[PDB]
């Protein structure tokens, strides 16, 4: 379902980390792209990345693995189950919905925290109506197009 | 296990959960934001992205393999 093209563009971004050319991307390849671009990723991190889409076991990334990545995003089933049990997390009616403030709060407190940018454009992309109660499942339907 | 030693017991099984739970929404919306944040929508991501389309889609692909680290930590944590 992928056009020749649209595989064409992945495969540029892929030979982006592929800077030698032998079809594998290292976390070296990897590590290297990233801090280009003024990321500073730990070793164990690049590690943990490869390891979520190696299904071979040699430690990298080819681009059979790198395409379906990039396919996939966030549109699977279990992406979508996954990400909504981390909203029921912060869930204490079970509503399905979860207080504006509250997420704001959860946002910018916990974890990688957002900037004030960050979760004023979130909370401007979720609707609001009455008490102030976004029905955080819709935007898990929203971000898992 | 007698009485609420659980109670304040299964508040903590939980709590541990919380961090690894933002971690997973902060991944999912910036993956998200990728495509439709303001923060592209300047004259420079537009040029930069019509002569090297590849820069965007890096950034992308980064993104995406960090969303799936983080689903997995929260996974781990059930
Ligand atoms: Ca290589």
């Amino acid at each position: 379902q992928l056009t020749e093209e649209q595989i064409a563009e992945f495969k540029e971004a892929f030979s982006l980390f592929d800077k030698d050319g032998d079809g594998t991307i290292t976390t070296k390849e990897l590590g290297t792209v990233m801090r280009s671009l003024g990321q500073n990723p730990t070793e164990a991190e690049l590690q943990d990345m490869i390891n979520e889409v190696d299904a071979d076991g040699n430690g990298t990334i080819d681009f059979p693995e790198f395409l379906t990545m990039m396919a996939r995003k966030m549109k699977d089933t279990d992406s979508e189950e996954e990400i909504r049990e981390a909203f029921r997390v912060f869930d204490k009616d079970g509503n399905g919905y979860i207080s504006a403030a509250e997420l704001r709060h959860v946002m910018t407190n916990l974890g990688e925290k957002l900037t004030d940018e960050e979760v004023d454009e979130m909370i401007r992309e979720a609707d609001i109506d009455g008490d102030g109660q976004v029905n955080y499942e819709e935007f898990v339907q929203m971000m898992t197009a | 296990g007698h009485m609420k030693v659980q109670e304040q017991h299964r508040q903590k099984h939980f709590e541990k959960r919380r961090m690894p739970a933002a971690n997973l929404i902060q991944a999912a919306w910036r993956l998200y934001s990728t495509d439709m944040s303001r923060a592209y929508l300047t004259a420079t991501w537009y040029k930069l992205d019509d002569i090297m389309p590849a820069v965007k889609t890096v950034i992308r692909s980064i993104r995406i393999l960090k969303f799936l680290v983080a689903k997995r930590k929260f996974k781990e944590t059930l």
